RNA sequence: GGCGCCGAGGGUAGGGCCCGUGACUGGGGCGAAGUCGUAACAAGGUAGCUGUACCGGAAGGUGCGGCUGGAUCACCUC
RNA sequence: AGCCGCGGUAAUACGGAGGGCGCGAGCGUUACCCGCGUAAAGGGCGUGUAGGCGGCCUGGGGCGUCCCAUGUGAAAGACCACGGCUCAACCGUGGGGGAGCGUGGGAUACGCUCAGGCUAGACGGUGGGAGAGGGUGGUGGAAUUCCCGGAGUAGCGGUGAAAUGCGCAGAUACCGGGAGGAACGCCGAUGGCGAAGGCAGCCACCUGGUCCACCCGUGACGCUGAGGCGCGAAAGCGUGGGGAGCAAACCGGAUUAACCCGGGUAGUCCACGCCCUAAACGAUGCGCGCUAGGUCUCUGGGUCUCCUGGGGGCCGAAGCUAAC
RNA sequence: GGGUAAUGGCCCACCAAGGCGACGACGGGUAGCCGGUCUGAGAGGAUGGCCGGCCACAGGGGCACUGAGACACGGGCCCCACUCC
């Protein structure tokens, strides 16, 4: 089972079905890429909210200006959401092997040894780490 | 046509503590009582294959249960292995 | 120099593999116009698909059972 | 060369000439290299092991991974610059680089190992519901076959024809009773259950799986899954054995010049054992979890503009153009 | 225990006991391996007689002297097939 790509799963069908805000298992590891997307611009943001107890991390789909021309379904933000290094198929990079974004308009999640940061913040510290994904 | 209120004894019987129904002891006690009685039945009825596939079923669950509390605490999975006389 | 063993021949018996050839058997593909015959009986139905048993030189046929499809004002059955 | 394809009186290499591309000699023929399944590609299905991957929180050691330092793996050769023949194939000189290995140090996010705590998967407890799950033991009716008794009787049972059969008798469609066996209507419904098969008159007992509710307990003891084990309609095969319906080989009429109709034994049947294909279906590469999602009809539980769990019909987004 | 490259093999003797693998060999077939070369940029497959290093092969098979190292090489000895005398 795959806790990540389930909720960038989420997070994708919350576009597609033009969402205001979808719920995501509360998680350490999540919230922190959550925050990531969130300073960029892929999302408006999230929260923490607490359900009969049980804690989750409903985020904020974030969404452009209107199309060109008479056509509702606001512009989409996030393009894409997969990711690459997964369970079964281990994929870590180095400082030197670092990917590349989509030309940067994005950030690739990368956990490296100084907490998850993306390809930039990873090449100027000059640490690589795990492909958690790629978001464009 | 048992089952009903001998579970009470078997429970109390295999329960840790006074509340306890459900420990890896008590499932595999109140299990074990079933596939005795499942076993009773084929032998009677040895052209019942349904229910002949639910013996595995619990017998197949019964040792997952067994070899769980064995790597988790060896020292209880060979008193009940013993009080169910489960390979003496 | 002599004796024995470690070694390796050869010979005998059994089994196996590879290559080449002969009496002879069965099946299939391809070359194209022809010989002969014809399963869907040229379609609600009929019929067809799959499998096994029986039968024939062959075309195949046929029974049982499980599914398609078709269809109008008309159910499928031996 | 490879392919589409040309000629039988014409487009071109069916032949040749004029023409054209490449070319420093050339060109040519031949031999060697360079994801996805609804309709080619579904295991028959299911239970499980190896194996691989594993919700939440804190901490430690610390491998994998990443980074830094040193040395070798050289030269050769490729890349860069220069020189010498100096046009090059070349050669010569210097330097940079790289993955990998060994040693030492640091790092910790995820994965890996371990400990104490949580359970939003499952199991168990209590209280309920639905179905042909399976097996065993009883019980009831229609219909079919045969005999006796009553009666009548020349025609009837059948296809568009007819033959066949009925002919001890007195048949067949009539009435009542008796013996045997098999299959078991209306309700059965786009239905339901079960691992698949398969199962539906009803009833009792043994027994399996599954759903829902309150939500205590033990605690992810998980999920899929190759061998192995068990097992499928009809079917053939061995033994014991009774009866009935139907029925391929068989027999006959007709048609023809054939499968429709009639009779019909072997056989098919039940139980054990052996055997166990294409199935079904196409929702099957299995299969799990999450996620999107409105209305109408139908099924189950607790509630009652509801929700959880199925089936069918029409969509929206998206995927597949090539089933639209 | 003998011998030597100086104990990890190997040869002889004794007792006990199995070892290895499917995260896949004992067997069959071809290829020598690598740096490297070409296709290439993709790094996957394929090939490698020339260039350098590391291994095996003396018609074939076996043993072993030689021997600091020139150690199973050259060469020598024996057998089989075969050529010449």
């Amino acid at each position: 089972t795959d806790p990540i790509a389930d909720m960038l799963t989420r997070i994708r069908n919350a576009t597609r079905v033009y969402k205001e805000s979808t719920d995501v298992p509360a998680s350490r590891f999540k919230e922190e890429i959550l925050r990531i997307l969130a300073r960029e611009g892929f999302i408006k943001g999230y929260e923490r909210v607490d359900v009969d107890g049980k804690p989750y991390l409903r985020v904020y789909l974030k969404y452009g200006p209107r199309r060109q021309g008479p056509d509702p379904r606001p512009e989409q933000v996030i393009h894409h959401i997969r990711r690459i290094s997964k369970p079964g198929r281990r994929v870590y990079v180095g400082v030197k092997e670092i990917p590349r974004v989509r030309r940067g308009l994005g950030i690739a999640i990368l956990s490296t040894s100084k907490g998850v940061l993306t390809d930039r913040e990873a090449r100027k510290l000059g640490v690589g780490g795990e492909l958690i994904c790629e978001v464009w | 046509p048992i089952t009903k209120e001998e579970k009470q004894k078997v429970i109390q019987e295999f329960a840790r503590f006074p509340g306890d129904t459900g420990s890896t002891e008590v499932q595999v006690a109140l299990l074990t009582l079933r596939i005795n009685r499942l076993s009773e039945h084929l032998k009677v009825h040895k052209k019942d294959h349904h229910s002949h596939r639910g013996l595995l079923m619990m017998v197949g669950q019964r040792r997952r249960l067994l070899r769980y509390l064995q790597r988790e605490d060896p020292e209880r999975y060979r008193e009940i292995v013993e009080k169910l006389g489960l390979r003496g």
